[PDB]
């Protein structure tokens, strides 16, 4: 009887992560343009921030190489209310 | 405050280690190595190692009980010491707990401290992950490898616990 | 809404706890052909209330040899850990849902015991400290087994997740495909709960109330509270695990109904088991763990470790 | 006679369908009258956040529809 | 290894986790492959002494994703001022800081 | 360094698909039939190029197809769709297993309608 | 070269056997009864004990 | 939050109780009442005394135990491996290493408490 | 081999936990082996979809790859769904 | 009124103590057998709430159940003194009583109450097991006649 | 570095400076042996979990491994030296001096 109701629940499983797999495409795109979104944001409220600084130059990055870096929570993250960082940060760890 | 869970954490682990380190009797030693072993499961909770965090837990849970089980029969005294019943103990307690309040206050004032090595007060989540999203703890992928990918370790560990108990019993019995 | 959701949980466990030593004490007496607690209240039903609030205004006596800080540490850790081991509980739905259910109780069962430990210790009795000693004895029996008995088990759930458990049982129980692991997993249930035959750690026969011979009044009811909250909490661990029952969302006071039903009825061995038997011999329980359950776990998680491969049912990681 | 036992299992039976009827209960009463949502791995996190955000009042239980659609 | 038979009998014994880029279960990525890729194929073939002296950018950034050392000095400094000049009511956050 | 490139906000604006987590699952094994070119060119790129600032205007693409899909089922029938995306909402794990009598309405319904 | 520091340093044993010790690893001692259920109430069973 | 809540509401409660119990009663202590148990005539040595462990030997090897189970657990995840075959083995390897493991301790006269 | 039918009454007799265990250990080690689905377990576990299956440029010499989820090309699970 | 409030968190308290009495188990000699009596299905003491409980610190009554002889008196004034108030002893038998059939003997305390405060005198050699269950239910009777908070709000 | 890597290295440090230096009781220093794998586990731990390097969460598990074997090999030899003089006292082991 757990046989035939594992086989079962593993075809239960392959259905649940096709959907998935459809709509992945739609998430990645989200998720490009909000990445994006939020980096423009702060870099936007960040020269004004340190427009009296000398030697401050807005949006420099710190990576050699002009490829793509995935930014990290602080730098995505970095100027927001801290409902939304320990949200964006722990609320999956700490979700019940 | 909760941004700096991971830090008040740690801190408490510190606090742990100083507890046992400065070597009351092991009855105390083990109540502090407790604590740090579970507020180690914390730490390494926070970041993802709900597994790991609940391995080291559940492993030296198991340790000390033997280890009170070993001090009640070889490492007892009439008096047992506490922190505050000896003055070398206590130097030790005090010692280690003031090294870390200037550590805390310092990087907390100035968001940054350098107790010889520079490190960034900022808090620990500036460096979390941003983006994940899958049907599974990357954690539990990479430790449920270990029997498909490290055939190696299995065998190494496995035979070295193995000689383990041989060890023992040779040791033991003279 | 969640702290309104805690102490509907916690209240109604003290309360349960409470007339398990009124259920106790009855089913004991018919038992043995007297009548337990009949007067206080009808049917002995105001018995409970009257031993918790005389334990509460009596005099407390800290033994002049004790170590005051942990002396006072044991006992509330023993009731608070006591009511930890019910969160994860699904019923069906869990207070907290976590993905490693099973694991966070192992580790809660084994810090439990520390309880008994630094108790027996603080107390400074010769008495508390052979009762705090044969605590050790018993955990290195039981615990081995304990876990690999969990693991043989969660071969065919898939995960360490306790709601995964109801999804796994909905055609039929475990105790079908396992009834040789869940004739041990009892027993070491009894064991860890330090219940008769395995009342080694109190041995009244023997040591006098053992670990808790010094502690009184509050301190001595919150060690007695806590040993009868885990009674429940392993035979509700015990009902989900091999006795799964049906959950259906849209009426999901059913499967409490049957839940609860199938707690108590394992509830109720454990008080039959105490009528029946006599006490073993701490030195034989763990050549009963180690010279017989643990070579039979052992061969039977080899055994469930091939038999998903060998048949093709392997249940899903999710 | 043993069936003067039953009135103690009855009153601790009823103590012991409490704590899973509340639960049912308030998880529906805080969830717009459904289950509380499951998130065992990141991805059900995502589509969790992702619904709090597109119900346009901070709660990831309210579910918007074809009729959200412009 | 000082007795390099791993290679000589052709079998794996513990190659596959001495790096982060290498294979992983599930293909999971580790989140600075592509910065360890760079500085593996850049040094690869010269030698530690060229390496050390050549391949200097992809190790400094290598250290830059593991460590991000630089990127918080650079937050460091935003929040430093920022909070500076809110202590003076000079700056207004907009609403979705 | 230099100065990290970044998209105007003017052209990260798209009119979003605002639909609930239960609706996109609900029509998903159809979305994944349906919207597969877009879909497929857009993630080809996103491997392909590894940056996300390049492959904006296929991100774009990708939901205006999405639109048209849930625009379809409006147009037709939405009502078993809605007696569908509600059974699965209903559910704490959102369960195809929990609702296939109300999914075979909505299936047998594009069968017809589309 | 001698030295006061070793000036009571000796020889060790020919076939390194130090000599075992006479420490008195004494027994507990515990009082059984009078007031204990398997004492019958009136017995003090004094017991030295090893564990 | 959900966690440490319970937590911190769990461990509040039994302080509570003992809060409760030790100033609620009314206290009348002196040298006699709070003298150490021991079946009504004076202890003879203290509690603190060393107590010999019989089995010492069990509890060392416990510990080895205790870290094979942690071995084992991810075994759930490793059934989902498409390496069906090296997972299979590989953990037919360590279950039955812990088993001779046993032999020869079960054997060797180990297990039995030293008299 | 009398010896050894006799081995086993005497075990038999005085120690059937130790004769069960072994028992259902050698059938845990050797039933693998001696099974038609022993096969099937691999497949399955390979047929969970964890991550995006990508898709390949097209280039005009892969006619084994389908073009649309639904072509008749590629793998099947119809082994799986009458299992 | 204060005085309606402690008269009835005075009756409370009394019932709670009186409808939940752990005897220390604890008997002497013959006395101890009908005290088991007591215990029996036939009394069942365990019916009105009473259970024997092994520890002093557990315990709420001492039942002196036989001789108490010179050797066993610094032992059973060790074991009351550990009990924690409110404790009561309950004197059963002749023995127990005053000294009984040993009463002239140069090895026996005339009376449990040369050492302990004394509550109830059971008589008899030994008390029937019922004539112990009066002297128990007696006991009772007495601790619903205390005052405690009453007394209190009067001082 | 981070600021969770400030006290998990102050937490090695302060364990290795207690296991330096003894008092009396052999077994307080094997928990000060304890104390540093605990540490050594929790540092590993942190790296490789935010590293998203997957395969060596398998590390800090045969971290625990060869821990528990030192504790029990140091646990064998504190029982020999109990049975030897009764006490753990790393001053009693000093016959090797000369
Ligand atoms: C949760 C469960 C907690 C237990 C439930 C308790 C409910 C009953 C109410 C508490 C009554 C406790 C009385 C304690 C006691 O016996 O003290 C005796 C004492 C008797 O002592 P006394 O006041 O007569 O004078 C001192 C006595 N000598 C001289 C011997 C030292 O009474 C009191 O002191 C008053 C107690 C508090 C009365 C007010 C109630 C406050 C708590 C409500
Ligand atoms: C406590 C503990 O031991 O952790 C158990 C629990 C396991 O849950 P977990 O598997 O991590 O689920 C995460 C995905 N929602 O852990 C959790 O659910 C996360 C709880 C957050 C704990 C952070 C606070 C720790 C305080 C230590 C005391
Ligand atoms: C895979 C998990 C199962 C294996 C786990 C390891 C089992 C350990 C076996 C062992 O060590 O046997 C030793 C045993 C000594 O035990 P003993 O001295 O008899 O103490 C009890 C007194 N009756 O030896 C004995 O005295 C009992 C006789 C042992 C003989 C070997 C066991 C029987 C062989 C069965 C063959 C298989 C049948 C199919
Ligand atoms: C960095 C360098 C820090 C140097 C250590 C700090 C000073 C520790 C105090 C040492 C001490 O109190 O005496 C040594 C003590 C010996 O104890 P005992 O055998 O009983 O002899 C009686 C003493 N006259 O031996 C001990 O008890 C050792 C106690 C070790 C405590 C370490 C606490 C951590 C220190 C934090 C600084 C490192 C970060
Ligand atoms: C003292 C050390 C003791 C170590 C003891 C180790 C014993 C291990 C015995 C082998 C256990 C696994 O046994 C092995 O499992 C695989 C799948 O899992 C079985 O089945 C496999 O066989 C072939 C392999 O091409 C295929 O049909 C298919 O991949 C699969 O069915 C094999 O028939 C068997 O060789
Ligand atoms: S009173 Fe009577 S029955 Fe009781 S001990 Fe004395 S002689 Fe025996």
């Amino acid at each position: 009887s757990m046989m035939k109701w594992n086989r079962e629940r593993r075809r239960l499983q392959i259905e649940d992560f096709e959907a998935r797999i459809a709509l992945m495409p739609l998430l990645q795109a989200e998720k490009d343009r909000r990445v994006l979104q939020m980096l423009r944001e702060n870099l936007e409220e960040e020269a004004t921030v340190m427009k009296d600084v000398p030697g401050w130059k807005v949006g420099e990055s710190v990576f050699h190489t002009t490829r793509w870096v995935t930014p990290m929570m602080g730098e995505l993250y970095g100027l927001r209310a801290s409902e939304e960082v320990l949200s964006a940060t722990y609320g999956f760890i700490w979700y019940t | 405050m909760m941004l700096y869970i991971v830090f008040i954490l740690s801190v408490i682990f510190v606090m742990g280690f100083v507890g046992f380190s400065s070597k009351p009797s092991p009855i105390y030693g083990g109540l502090g190595l407790i604590v740090s072993g579970g507020v180690g499961c914390g730490i390494v909770l926070n970041f993802g190692g709900s597994f790991l965090g609940l391995m080291v837990f559940l492993i030296y849970l198991g340790g000390m009980m033997v280890v009170f089980g070993y001090t009640t029969a070889m490492a007892t005294e009439q008096y047992p010491e506490i922190w505050l019943s000896n003055k070398a103990v206590l130097g030790a307690f005090v010692t280690g707990l003031l090294m870390e309040f200037f550590m805390v206050y310092y990087v907390l004032k100035d968001k940054e401290v350098e107790v010889v090595f520079e490190f960034n007060g900022l808090g620990d989540w500036v460096i979390y992950d941003t983006g994940d999203s899958g049907f599974f703890s990357e954690e539990a992928m990479g430790i449920a490898a270990l029997y498909s990918y490290g055939t190696w370790l299995v065998i190494v560990t496995g035979w070295s616990l193995l000689i383990g108990v041989v060890v023992i019993m040779e040791i033991t019995r003279g | 809404m969640f702290m309104i959701n805690i102490l509907m949980l916690i209240i109604p466990i003290l309360l349960a706890v409470a007339f398990l030593t009124l259920v106790e004490r009855k089913v004991l007496g018919y038992m043995q052909l007297r009548k337990g607690p009949n007067v206080v209240g009808p049917y002995g039903l105001l018995q409970p209330i009257a031993d918790a609030i005389k334990l509460f205004i009596k005099e407390p006596l800290r033994p002049a040899t004790s170590s005051a800080s942990m002396f006072i540490l044991a006992p509330i850790m023993a009731l608070g850990l006591a009511l930890t081991m019910w969160i994860p509980l699904p019923m069906p739905y869990p207070l907290i849902n976590m993905n490693l259910g099973v694991l966070f109780m192992l580790a809660m069962s084994s810090l439990a015991v520390y309880s008994i430990l630094w108790s027996g210790w603080a107390s400074n009795s010769k008495y508390a400290l052979i009762g705090a000693l044969r605590a050790v004895a018993q955990t290195i029996s039981y615990e081995v087994t304990l876990a690999i008995i969990l693991l043989s088990v969660l071969l065919m759930s898939g995960s360490f997740t306790l709601s995964t458990l109801i999804t796994t049982q909905e055609q039929m129980w475990l105790i079908l495909p396992a009834w040789p692991l869940a004739m041990m997993w009892f027993i070491s249930t009894l064991a860890e709960t330090n219940r008769a035959p395995f009342d080694l750690t109190e041995g009244e026969s023997e040591l006098v109330s053992g670990f808790n011979v010094e502690y009184a009044a509050g301190p001595f009811a919150l060690f007695f509270m806590a040993e009868y909250a885990n009674i429940i909490m392993m035979n509700i661990f015990t009902a989900i695990l091999f006795l799964g029952t049906s959950h259906n969302p849209h009426m999901p006071e059913l499967y409490t109904i049957n839940f609860t039903i199938k707690s108590l009825l394992l509830t109720m061995s454990f008080l039959w088991i105490r009528a029946s038997y006599p006490r073993f011999r701490y030195d034989q329980l763990m050549h009963l763990l180690w010279k017989n359950f643990l070579p039979l776990t052992l061969a039977l998680c080899m055994w469930h470790v091939s038999l998903p491969i060998l048949t093709s049912g392997i249940p899903p990681q999710t | 006679m043993w069936f003067e036992v039953l009135p103690g299992i009855a009153v601790m039976g009823v103590c012991l369908f409490i704590p899973g009827m509340a639960t049912a209960r308030i998880h529906r009463f805080s969830n717009g009258g459904k289950e509380k949502r499951v998130a065992h791995y990141p991805y059900q996190w995502y589509l969790m956040e992702r619904d709090r955000r597109v119900s346009g009042v901070n709660r990831s239980y309210v579910s918007k529809g074809l009729e959200n659609i412009d | 290894p000082f007795f390099d038979v791993q290679k000589r009998l052709g079998v794996d014994l513990d190659r596959w986790m001495t790096i982060q880029s290498a294979e992983q279960p599930h293909k999971i990525p580790s989140r600075c492959h592509a910065f360890e890729k760079e500085w593996i194929e850049c040094a690869h073939g010269i030698g530690s002494i060229r390496a050390e002296k050549e391949c200097k950018i992809e190790f400094e950034d290598f250290r830059e994703c593991l460590l991000r050392q630089k990127t918080m000095k650079r937050l460091h400094a935003i929040r430093r001022q920022r909070e500076k000049l809110i202590k003076e009511g000079k700056y207004t956050p907009p609403p979705h800081h | 360094p230099g100065i990290v490139e970044l998209p105007s906000l003017e052209d990260l604006k798209v009119q979003e698909v605002k639909v609930s987590s239960s609706v996109l699952k609900a029509a998903a094994h159809h979305y994944g039939a349906q919207c597969d070119k877009p879909n497929k060119e857009f993630m080809l790129c996103r491997w392909e190029e590894k940056d996300p600032r390049r492959c904006l205007e296929e991100g774009k693409l990708v939901n205006q197809c999405a639109l048209e899909f849930f625009r379809q089922i409006k147009r037709h029938c939405a009502e078993p769709f809605t007696e569908y995306w509600t059974c699965i909402d209903y559910s704490g794990l959102q369960l195809f297993r929990r609702c296939r009598k109300q999914q075979a309405q909505f299936d047998e319904c594009v069968l017809d309608k589309l | 070269y001698p030295t006061k520091e070793t000036a009571h340093w000796k020889p060790p044993p020919w076939n390194d056997v130090d000599p075992p010790k006479d420490t008195l690893v004494s027994n507990l001692t515990l009082n059984f009864g009078p007031q204990h259920p398997a004492a019958h109430g009136v017995l003090r069973l004094v017991m030295e004990l090893s564990g | 939050m959900n966690l440490m809540l319970a937590l911190l509401t769990n461990f509040t409660l039994a302080t509570l109780l003992v809060i409760i119990a030790f100033w609620l009663p009314q206290l009348n202590v002196y040298s006699e009442k709070t003298s150490p148990y021991e079946c009504g005539f004076d202890p003879m040595g203290s509690a603190r005394l060393p107590f010999s462990m019989k089995f010492f030997l069990v509890a060392i090897t416990f510990l080895l135990f205790d870290l094979e189970i942690a071995l084992l657990l991810p075994l759930p995840w490793a059934s989902q491996t498409a390496n069906l075959n090296t997972m299979l083995t590989m953990a037919l390897f360590l279950i039955i290493l812990l088993a001779v493991s046993l032999a020869y301790e079960w054997t060797q006269k180990g297990l039995e408490w030293t008299e | 081999a009398e010896r050894v039918a006799a081995f086993l009454k005497n075990v038999w007799a005085k120690e059937p936990v130790l004769v069960a265990s072994f028992a259902i250990a050698g059938l845990a080690v050797i039933l693998p082996t001696l099974s038609p689905y022993t096969k099937y377990s691999l497949m399955i576990n390979r047929a969970t979809p964890y991550n995006y299956p990508v898709p390949l440029r097209d280039d005009g010499n892969m006619p084994d790859v389908p073009s649309h989820p639904q072509d008749p090309q590629g793998p099947s699970l119809e082994w799986l769904k009458r299992l | 009124r204060g005085e309606y409030v402690v008269a009835k968190l005075d009756d409370l308290i009394n019932w709670a103590r009186r409808s939940s009495l752990w005897p220390m188990t604890f008997g002497l000699a013959c006395c101890a057998v009908e005290m088991m009596h007591m215990a029996a299905p036939r009394y069942d003491m365990d019916r009105f709430g009473v259970v024997f409980r092994a520890s002093p610190r557990q315990s709420d009554v001492m039942i002196v159940a036989g001789t108490l002889t010179n050797k066993m008196a610094p032992a059973l004034r060790k074991v009351y003194d550990q009990m924690p108030e409110p404790r009561y002893v309950v004197s059963m038998g002749s023995c127990a009583n005053g000294g009984g059939y040993y009463h002239y003997s140069y090895s026996v305390v005339r009376g449990c109450d040369r050492i302990v405060p004394v509550d109830i005198y059971v008589p008899g050699c030994p008390p029937t097991a019922e004539a112990l269950l009066y002297g128990i239910l007696q006991l009772q009777k007495k601790i619903k006649r205390e005052k405690r908070l009453r007394i209190w709000y009067r001082r | 570095m981070s600021m969770v890597y400030m006290n998990i290295m102050m937490a090695f440090t302060v364990s290795l400076v207690g296991l330096l230096m003894y008092r009396s009781h052999l077994m307080s220093s094997l928990l000060c042996l304890e104390g540093m794998m605990l540490s050594l586990f929790v540092m590993a731990a942190l790296t490789i979990l935010n590293s998203h390097f997957t395969l060596a969460s398998m590390m800090p598990i045969i971290l625990l491994v060869f821990a528990a074997c030192e504790a029990a090999l140091g646990l064998s030899l504190l029982v020999m030296v109990s049975n030897t003089y009764g006490t753990d006292y790393v001053q009693n082991l000093n016959l090797l001096q000369c």
